[PDB]
């Protein structure tokens, strides 16, 4: 169950799986962000990026002020009309392989702001990898959509090298995290009471 | 015919009452138990306004606006502080009784009552007692009955008898317990029974048919159209 | 009378004066629950009016606010000028400490007034916006061209007949507009941007690596030196003022927190007074502390993020991971109190949503014995530095005049000597019952100077928590008022009166009787305002929010010109504003 | 420039190395997510979930506030009766990548039964997961609010509690009864 650009099998000899696995390997455990500010978001991201969260533990604090030498895209903010062409000029100045992460509601689907001066997601004309719910998500939904875009790129398959072999990009087609934890969110039955802290 | 209301001049028909008179003009008196089709009886004593005999007169008196003509040179307020505590203390009792039923009920959000709690600033609860509960009765497939949410304005018996000719709805009981229905369980005979969810202005009367896929007034999507 | 009474504010002496110099006839006072004098003036008679206001022996120094109002749908507008459209102008007197708003009417086809910028210069971006949103003209302005929207835009959205929600998205207009993007550079004419005349053209953004948002600032240079500079804004145009005619009165409250998203309930503050005034609704004490409490800790947020900010603008870059440990702990404080972390939508009409959780003294006083070492060791590490005070001082500096002039309100006008707070000269939510100290400046706006201005304001926002916390008033967490958005929980649940009014409020909304209201308050980084006109319904039918972010980045190329570009980038580092305050 | 402001400014950054140095030597502020797990406050505006009453009963009577409440409106529901008369959803579903997690719908809940609760983690991979069902957010407890039952309130008649056996309430008395 795969995605290849097509719903298809896994195409995974045992030595090119191994050197897939230490590419993927590589390229999760080295993911460099590129520093895009667009709104509230954003400053959430960067709490994160700081000491007390402390993003660099998962190699992930590279922040590039370049869109050549960025791995992944954080849209974490607003999709503004003006402000849209700029994003897609910036994702399309990016390298393969690039991944999308959309942080909070605005880059979701617009958010509060269906307006008219607003794109209703980033998902409209870029292609997304993980999307954040929330209005800011806190740090650690960005640190945990950070895992699960880890785990993503850790079982998708790319082409060593573009003179050899096939050069299609296959996507893992994971399990939905509703469906995943709706084990233990149904079992949920007492909570704190509010009047706590 | 001229009226002045909290010290502002107008001009009315003569032959209207009071409280048609100032809805007409855009004034807001809180009622219940007149309707423009049916006339005025003067039953839920909500529509109180304060009459002066003249000009320079302090005192006035409370007077129900549905029951009292709009004539030539007539002082009246609305906005009286003795007469906006008497709506609220109406509200309030009314209120003594009412099923705390709201959120599970088909009028929320199109009552009249809703409406005129709001209106009437009340929203302190300071009676501590039993509510009175009544059984429903099964009017038949359009009508749904539920008789706790009734504050006995008349509406339906003034409706349905006097003005559609039905014979087979009524008012029974007495002092507290006056209940609003058909004599025994059976489906409302009346032609023009459907008329009666929105002449009753709480929850006793409901459509059954929406009630089954049931959505609030906010929710809904309307057109003018023709039958 | 209580505050919020409708007042005609005819004993006001320049009601009186005005009267004098241009007779009882030529202007009619409309009495509002604004708090300031409300005058409708004749469109001919306005520039005139403008330099009489100017000219006074105690002058109206400052034009405050500047913005249009559909108003063809208004109905009830009884004693009112006859109008389809009309623009507002605030003018605020200082020394007066008194403000006023003049109104003039306009019709349908017959749109366009004399332009402000000869009497105010900062004029120029609200008579911009006003033309962008509502398509009035203003004769002799020198580049009135859209300042929100791109140029390529159809219709005014501020207008009552222009649909608010998003349009259905086309790949066509985004390819469009992305050669246009590609060909501006190329076809570039500093004649419509407002330019004149080896004077190179670059352009800084329109993506910035900042924190403060992503704009574009169009540069004439001589060499190093900055000839002229014009800012691309509205890139961060979110309609907040257009939802504001779309939300209930109650559900507006979320929109109202991401104006400007380093504030939270700062943000929240005056839309809710002014509502409150709309309503009639006088909040007890207990809400008067409580809502101080948060907007004080949101306050020392803001501030520490900007030290930061301003910090690793510098060069220096380990106090803004230590100050984000500060603002964990406020996090922490605010997340036990509101339930979340920098838009919380804790503030309601007539109170709060919850009360205090028992346990919260602990938290802050656990902040207020973190945060003072911290602060020293950030002054003793970065803002004593010798580099940072070479590159701070004497930057981008300006007198009261071009404070006044410009509108710039907040830490830079205190830092030219100004000693103007809103807590102080005009005081809300019983800020007059906390003793704290006004920082004011010697009179020079440097870099340096703001700077320092906003730790001595963290530090006078440490001792009002310190007083909060020694001195808590026992009582309701929500006022008495039947307009009271929404009523307390328990009597909801369990009362039917308290049921239909939470019922009708949740729902339909709170019903608002017609007036208009204003509240004005110190902001975290300046003087934030909301003007609020209801039509007598559950929605409101004009929300203006008048933000300083947008003043001090009008002020920037009158204080900039004639400097670097490095001194451009502390400057914007050193001016306290975020994007979406700017645009809203 | 100066001798003097240049001596003044070496001692400034020998201070400032001195510091950082120092605070080197410190302890690490940092909380290891997701090792450590993150601490959130009882109120804590998180995911969001449908609780039930003590009897077991689901608590939502489908009254729709919550979703007119919502200033995205990404609530939407449909109300279902039973057979003994009591009102639920026959669907509720949330559109979690438009919610803003305002808490406006719990807050706007007259029965308690929509809850914003302690919990961040929601990250999704297809924008169309993000649309939670009510079968995702149904929870087997009270959350919240431990004890309160809105149909021990409601004047409706349901199975187990009939006729002026709500809270406050007199038995009906029939217009036919011998008392006066
Ligand atoms: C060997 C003898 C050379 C001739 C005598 C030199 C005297 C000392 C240098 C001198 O003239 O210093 C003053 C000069 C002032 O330069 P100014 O334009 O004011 O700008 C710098 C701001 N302080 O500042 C300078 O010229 C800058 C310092 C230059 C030092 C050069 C070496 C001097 C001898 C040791
Ligand atoms: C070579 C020696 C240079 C001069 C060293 C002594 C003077 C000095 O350090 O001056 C810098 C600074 C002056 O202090 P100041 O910035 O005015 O702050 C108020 C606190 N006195 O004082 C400081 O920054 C505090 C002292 C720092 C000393 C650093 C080590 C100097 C010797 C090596
Ligand atoms: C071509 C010039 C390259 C200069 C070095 C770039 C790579 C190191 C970035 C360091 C950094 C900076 C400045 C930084 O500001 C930051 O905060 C957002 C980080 O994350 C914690 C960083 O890692
Ligand atoms: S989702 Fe909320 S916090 Fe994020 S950019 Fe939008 S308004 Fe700001
Ligand atoms: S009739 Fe009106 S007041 Fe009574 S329960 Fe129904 S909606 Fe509420
Ligand atoms: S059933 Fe309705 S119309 Fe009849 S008296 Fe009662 S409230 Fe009025
Ligand atoms: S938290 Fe706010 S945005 Fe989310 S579903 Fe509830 S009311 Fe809507
Ligand atoms: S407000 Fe509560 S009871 Fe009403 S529909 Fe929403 S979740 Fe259900
Ligand atoms: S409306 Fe007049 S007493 Fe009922």
């Amino acid at each position: 169950d795969y995605t290849l650009t097509e719903i298809v099998t896994d195409p995974l000899n045992v030595f090119m799986g191994k050197l897939n696995d230490m590419v993927n390997w590589g390229r999760k455990n080295s993911i460099w962000p590129y520093n895009f500010g667009l709104s509230c978001c954003y400053v959430e991201m960067v709490t994160s990026f700081t000491a007390v969260h402390d993003v660099a533990r998962f190699g992930a604090e590279v922040l590039r002020a370049s869109p050549r030498q960025a791995d992944l895209m954080v849209v974490a903010g607003t999709c503004f009309t003006k402000m849209a062409p700029v994003i897609q000029r910036l994702y399309d100045q990016m390298l393969e392989p690039k991944w999308v992460i959309s942080m909070g509601a605005c880059a979701n689907s617009g958010g509060m702001y269906d307006i008219y001066s607003v794109v209703q997601g980033v998902d409209k004309f870029i292609p997304v990898d993980v999307y954040i719910p929330g209005c800011p998500p806190r740090p650690e939904a960005y640190m945990q959509a950070l895992m699960l875009l880890q785990e993503s790129i850790g079982k998708e398959r790319r082409p060593l090298s573009w003179v050899v072999g096939d050069q299609g990009v296959y996507r893992a087609n994971m399990q939905s995290e509703r469906e995943r934890k709706r084990g233990e969110r149904i079992a949920v039955t007492n909570l704190r009471t509010p009047d706590e802290i | 015919a001229t009226i002045h209301v909290d010290g502002k001049e107008y001009e009315v028909n003569g032959a209207d009452n009071l409280l048609e008179a100032c809805l007409s003009l855009g004034l807001d008196i809180p009622y219940f138990c007149w309707h423009p089709a049916l006339g005025s009886v003067g039953a839920c004593r909500q529509c109180a306004v304060k009459q002066y005999q003249n000009a320079e007169d302090t005192r006035g008196r409370l007077v129900m606006s549905c029951m009292t003509p709009a004539s030539d040179g007539t002082f009246i307020s609305i906005d009286d502080e003795e007469a906006k505590q008497f709506r609220e203390s109406v509200v309030e009792w009314l209120m003594t009784n009412h099923p705390h039923d709201c959120p599970v009920c088909e009028e929320g959000g199109n009552c009249h009552l809703q409406d005129m709690t709001v209106m009437t600033g009340h929203s302190f609860r300071r009676y501590r007692f039993t509510k009175r509960t009544h059984r429903n009765q099964d009017l038949g497939p359009f009508i749904s009955h539920e008789m706790n949410r009734c504050i006995a304005c008349y509406r339906c018996v003034r409706y349905y008898k006097d003005y559609a000719g039905g014979t087979d709805l009524g008012v029974y009981g007495a002092h507290d317990n006056v209940y609003f229905g058909r004599p025994e369980d059976g489906t409302l005979e009346s032609e023009f029974s459907g008329n009666l969810v929105e002449i009753c202005p709480t929850g006793v009367f409901t459509d059954k048919t929406h009630s089954e896929r049931y959505n609030r007034k906010w929710d809904m999507q309307f057109a003018p159209s023709i039958c | 009378e209580p505050a919020w009474q409708t007042r005609d504010h005819l004993d006001d002496p320049v009601i009186g004066e005005l009267r004098n110099r241009f007779g009882p006839d030529a202007f009619t006072v409309q009495a509002t629950r604004t708090g300031v004098p409300v005058v409708w003036i004749k469109r001919e008679q306005l520039l005139e009016v403008g330099d009489f206001l100017k000219k006074l022996p105690k002058p109206y120094v400052m034009l405050f606010d500047l913005h249009g109002m559909d108003e063809r749908l208004r109905t009830h507008r009884e004693g009112l000028p006859a109008a389809d459209f009309s623009v507002f102008y605030h003018l605020i007197s200082i020394d007066r400490n008194r403000d006023i708003m003049l109104k003039v009417a306009l019709a349908e086809n017959d749109l366009h007034v004399p332009t402000f910028t000869k009497l105010f210069p900062n004029a120029n971006w609200y008579e911009r916006e006003t033309w962008d949103l509502f398509g009035i003209t203003f004769d002799g302005h020198p580049n009135l061209r859209r300042i929100m929207m791109p140029q390529t835009w159809k219709g005014h959205p501020l207008r009552k007949d222009y649909p608010a929600r998003a349009t259905e998205f086309s790949p066509f207009e985004l390819t469009k507009a992305k050669q246009d993007l590609e060909m501006e550079a190329l076809t570039f004419k500093p004649e419509e941007w407002g330019m004149k005349r080896d004077f190179m053209f670059l352009n800084l953004g329109p993506n910035h690596p900042s924190a403060h948002g992503a704009f574009r600032i169009v540069l004439q240079l001589d060499g190093e030196e900055i000839v002229d500079c014009v800012p691309d804004i509205g890139y961060h145009h979110r309609g907040a003022e257009k939802m504001g005619e779309r939300q209930s009165w109650h559900s507006y409250i979320p929109y109202t927190d991401r104006i400007e998203y380093l504030g939270g309930c700062v943000n929240e503050m005056p839309y809710v007074l002014a509502v409150e005034k709309l309503a009639g609704i006088t909040v007890p004490d207990r809400v008067n502390v409580i809502r101080v409490m948060l907007s004080e800790l949101f306050r020392i947020n803001s501030h520490l993020l900007y030290i930061s900010t301003f910090i690793q603008d510098v060069g220096a870059m380990t106090p803004v991971f230590f100050a984000f440990t500060d603002r964990q702990k406020i996090y922490d404080l605010v997340e036990a109190i509101t339930g979340f972390r920098m838009h919380p939508a804790w503030f309601r009409i007539g109170g709060v949503a919850h009360d205090l959780p028992r346990g919260w003294d602990r938290l802050l006083r656990e902040f207020l014995d973190w945060m003072p070492k911290r602060l020293a060791s950030y002054e003793k590490a970065a803002l004593q530095n010798t580099i940072l005070k070479g590159r701070s001082q004497g930057v981008a500096a300006y007198g009261a005049k071009e404070a006044l002039e410009w509108g710039t309100t907040g830490a830079g006008l205190r830092a030219t000597g100004i000693d103007f707070d809103v807590r102080k000269a005009r005081p809300y939510s019983g800020y007059e019952n906390f003793d704290f100290e006004i920082p004011v400046g010697g009179g020079v706006s440097d870099c340096y100077t703001r700077v320092m201005l906003k730790v001595e304001e963290l530090r006078q926002s440490l001792r009002i928590l310190e007083q909060c916390l020694n001195n808590m008033p026992e009582g309701p967490f929500k006022a008495d008022h039947p307009l009271t958005t929404p009523p307390p929980k328990e009597r909801t649940l369990q009362h039917i009166e308290t049921l239909i009014t939470h019922f009708l409020q949740v729902s339909w909304g709170p019903v608002m009787p017609a007036n208009e209201s204003f509240q004005m308050i110190e902001a975290t980084k300046g003087i934030n305002s909301y003007y609020l006109t209801s039509d007598g319904s559950t929605m409101s039918y004009r929300t203006r929010i008048r933000t300083p972010s947008y003043a001090h980045l009008q002020q920037i190329p009158a204080a900039i010109r004639g400097s670097l570009v490095s001194d451009l980038i502390v400057y914007l580092g050193s001016i306290d504003f975020v994007m979406s305050d700017v645009d809203r | 420039m100066t001798l003097k402001e240049l001596l003044v400014g070496f001692g400034t950054q020998v201070r400032s190395i001195w510091m950082i140095g120092l605070h080197a030597f410190a302890k690490r502020e940092t909380r290891m997510y997701p090792e450590e797990p993150v601490y959130l406050p009882p109120r804590y505006r998180g995911r969001i979930v449908l609780t039930r009453d003590p009897d077991g009963e689901e608590r939502c009577v489908a009254c729709n506030l919550c979703a007119v409440a919502c200033p995205v409106g990404c609530i939407s529901l449909q109300k279902a009766e039973t057979k003994d008369g009591r009102w639920y959803p026959e669907f509720f579903r949330i559109n979690f990548s438009r919610c803003i997690f305002c808490g406006l719908c719990e807050e706007a809940c007259p029965t308690t039964a929509i809850q914003l609760t302690p919990d961040f983690e929601m990250g999704e991979y297809k924008r169309q997961d993000l649309v939670y069902e009510k079968e995702d957010l149904l929870i087997s407890g009270p959350g919240k609010y431990p004890e309160y039952n809105f149909y021990r309130m409601a004047g409706m008649a349901i199975d187990g509690k009939d006729k002026g056996e709500a809270e406050n309430e007199a038995k009906p008395i029939d217009v036919k009864s011998l008392l006066p």
